[PDB]
């Protein structure tokens, strides 16, 4: 109900399906994203090697707790 | 001699890509030194001492009469915190260096300036890479402070010595994957606030990156080590009148390399006197230069002079030698040299010397000569004229070679100033003094320094303690150190220690040993009626 945008007009025939916001949306990733792992070491988008993996282990090890200790982030990452 | 300048401040504390912090690398690197420099079969004189970033009276931790095992002790136990004071850690580490020199006879200022009479001494002075901060600020000037000057300091004008390099090293490790591996065989350097005052001394900065790049560096650097002999060149005044072979046009104008002055303590003669015209009566002596202003003319103006002169082998180490190589360095024809600033009651310089190259090519040998060779070596009453041209005190060295032949001079005008002899024995003392004050309080810390200073906002006296480290508390001497939890269980343990009546009885409950447990030492402490005889 936060992210649809308004939102009521009838949209199609009889099955209107309102989009979600994408500000809305990348406000809710980047909240997620500074609860779950407040680091910035690796932020950025390029997605590293493989053999780059070897090294953060341990952040990899803490988003994998704070995952299996709320299932919620996965529902979240649903939204 | 080798003084490792560790700074051990609160800003070596970020952790690196490998999950140290710039200490224990700092600390590692120095003993991988250690363990290099042990591959050369001459580390079994040289002595080694620490200096940090503390007070004058903390600063430094082993100096001299201070073993291998003391300072491996101290630099084990170093701990960063502290601000960055680099000027008056490099004061209080240049003012160790001169404490026996005006003593053994080093840097005299009376009697010429011996460059055979050498006390090498290399700073690493490890510290952080930049935004240096004196408790008020961040400066970005590092001048070194002059607010208590050692007695007899004011003749040099300069901190640093003739032989005192300064190496740098910023560990400016980055802390993702310092992945920056491109440049395989490449240093390059620092750029820093301390860039200039190691090229000054005569040593570059380096700049570490990465660890193979720190391996690198390491490699490097115990290359470079030998006697200290570092004179500055210039190229004036000649107009590059290198024409030989080719048209000349440069950068290696002002080299200012040492010079290897290999024994065979180092044997030779015929010094560089001084840069200033000394008189009979002078009661302030001007101050010499750490680096002398030696300048070279080309000029062929007959290089070959042999003669039953003694003979010096000061080997030049080989940094601006593009020069010399771009003529074919020189082949049997060389260059005369000639110290500045009024070598003699009215001239502009006088020849003493050249810079002709040996017959391999390898390095220069710079070929010191007497104050005016041209003269001597090609009586009827020309001597005794003759030896006017020269400084007084010039007279006592070359009269030693004199004694080869015979004697004819003797100790009538052998004197050099009646006031420069005064005020030089009090100094002497003074600087003597000064050097056993500060060997004596070198380990003895004693801070004695536990308190919280409780303020208002039994009055204005009161002081709330700390939590102590080596407390060492007696469970069975004192009672106070028994906590509540673990009460009666120890009360009926040294209930049954003191009824026991036991031999050896002590007052800890459990010491089961230090940190190190040596078996020889143990095993020392006992008797084995044993030889294995079969």
């Amino acid at each position: 109900h936060c992210c649809s945008a308004p939102g009521g007009t009838e949209c199609g025939e009889c099955w209107g399906a309102p989009i979600l916001s994408p500000e809305a949306a990348k406000a809710v990733a980047v909240t997620l994203v500074e609860s779950v792992c407040p680091d910035a070491a690796g932020a950025e988008l390029a997605w590293p090697p493989e053999e780059h993996a070897r090294a953060t282990v341990e952040r990899d090890l803490r988003i994998g707790r704070r995952f299996r200790e709320q299932p919620l982030l996965f529902e979240l990452l649903k939204l | 001699i080798l003084l490792f300048l560790i700074d051990t401040s609160a800003s070596m504390n970020q952790r690196s890509h490998l999950g140290t912090t710039y200490l224990d690398t700092a600390k590692g690197a120095v003993e991988t030194f250690m363990k290099l420099r042990a591959r050369d079969p001459a580390s079994r004189g040289d002595r080694y001492m620490l200096v940090t970033f503390e007070e004058p009276p903390y600063a430094i931790k082993a100096g001299w009469k201070e073993n291998h095992a003391t300072f491996m002790n101290e630099l084990k136990n170093l701990q960063a915190e502290g601000l960055t004071t680099l000027g008056q850690s490099l004061r209080t580490a240049f003012d160790l260096l001169n404490l026996n020199r005006l003593v053994t006879g080093i840097d005299n200022y009376g009697q010429g300036r011996n460059p055979f009479f050498l006390e090498p001494a290399i700073i690493i002075t490890i510290t952080d890479g930049s935004k240096l901060t004196t408790t008020s600020g961040v400066q970005d000037e590092l001048h070194l402070p002059l607010n208590s000057p050692l007695p007899g300091s004011e003749l040099t004008k300069e901190p640093f010595r003739w032989d005192q390099r300064l190496f740098a090293l910023v560990l400016r490790l980055p802390g993702t994957m310092s992945v920056e591996s491109e440049q395989l065989t490449g240093v390059p350097l620092d750029d820093s606030a301390i860039t200039p005052m190691c090229e000054v001394t005569g040593g570059r900065s380096y700049s570490v990156c990465s660890p193979r790049m720190l391996n690198q560096c390491l490699e490097s650097l115990v290359q470079k080590v030998q006697s200290g002999v570092v004179i500055n060149f210039e190229k004036a005044g000649p107009d590059p009148s290198p024409v030989e072979d080719g048209q000349p046009d440069g950068s290696q104008p002002w080299h200012s390399c040492h010079k290897l002055i290999y024994v065979r303590v180092p044997i030779g003669h015929w010094p560089v006197p001084e840069s200033f015209w000394p008189d009979q009566n002078s009661p302030t002596l001007p101050p010499r230069t750490s680096h002398p202003v030696v300048k070279f003319s080309c000029t062929d103006c007959e290089p070959m002079v042999i003669d039953k002169l003694p003979f010096d082998k000061y080997e030049l180490e080989p940094s601006p030698l593009t020069q010399f190589i771009l003529e074919r360095k020189s082949p049997q024809t060389c260059w005369q040299v000639y110290v500045s600033n009024s070598a003699k009651y009215s001239e502009l310089g006088h020849p003493f010397g050249y810079l002709k190259a040996s017959t391999a090519l390898n390095c220069v040998n710079l070929f010191v000569m007497p104050y005016n060779y041209p003269v001597l070596l090609p009586w009827r009453q020309s001597f005794e004229s003759y030896l006017k041209t020269m400084p007084p005190y010039y007279l006592g060295p070359l009269k030693k070679a004199v004694r080869m032949m015979g004697a004819p001079n003797l100790i009538a005008d052998s004197m050099e100033y009646g006031l420069s002899y005064s005020v030089i024995s009090y100094l002497k003392k003074l600087s003597q003094q000064a050097k056993i004050e500060s060997d004596r309080v070198i380990g003895s810390v004693g801070k004695k320094v536990v308190q919280e200073t409780g303020i208002k906002v039994e009055y204005t006296g009161f002081q709330v303690a700390l939590l102590n480290k080596d407390l060492k508390p007696q469970t069975f001497r004192n009672a106070y150190d028994i906590p509540r939890r673990n009460l009666l269980d120890h009360l009926t343990r040294m209930r049954s220690n003191l009824l026991k009546s036991t031999r050896r009885f002590l007052k800890g409950q459990d010491e089961d040993q230090v940190h190190s447990v040596p078996i020889a030492q143990m095993g020392n402490y006992q008797e084995y009626l044993k030889q294995v005889p079969s």
